[PDB]
């Protein structure tokens, strides 16, 4: 955002590497908690992946 | 009016318009500012920032 | 600035300025009159007194 430059997160990737596609394609859901502009830190709730 | 007693005495009565013009006539002399004021005076910034 | 004499040659002077920078200096009075011319300088006008 030009105005108060801050680098808001969209989402996360997660590399794909030659040792780590089993693990990968096991694990889906994701639970994350994280912090917001306003009402920082809470617990934002549980979807299953993108791909 | 000019309600006063005691037996005293008046002559020359006049009532005659002034003239006003003294703007200014001093400055501030130099002013140099202080290690601290010119710290204090870079508080608030904002960077430029290419994404 | 001043002039200073000792009509017999004796101890010295000491001079004290005290305005922004504190200096020292002695001076040895001659039988005649000669004169110092000690510097300072002022800082701020809100500063305190000079005190020589």
């Amino acid at each position: 955002n030009p105005s108060t430059g801050n680098t808001y997160i969209n989402g996360m990737y997660f590399a794909p590497t030659q040792t780590n596609k089993e693990a990968l394609d096991y694990i889906q859901k994701y639970r994350v908690e994280a912090t917001l502009q306003y009402s920082g830190f809470k617990d934002i709730g549980t979807k299953d992946k993108e791909m | 009016t000019l309600i006063g007693s005691g037996t005293t005495y008046l002559d020359n009565l006049s009532i005659t318009e002034l003239n006003s013009t003294p703007e200014i006539l001093d400055e501030p002399e130099v002013k140099i500012p202080t290690d601290q004021e010119i710290m204090d005076a870079h508080k608030i910034y904002f960077a430029d920032l290419n994404f | 600035s001043g002039y200073s004499k000792d009509p017999l040659t004796s101890n010295s002077i000491i001079v004290k300025i005290k305005a922004k920078e504190e200096k020292t200096d002695y001076l040895v009075p001659e039988q005649g009159y000669t004169k110092f011319s000690y510097e300072f300088e002022t800082t701020e006008k809100d500063s305190s007194n000079i005190e020589i």
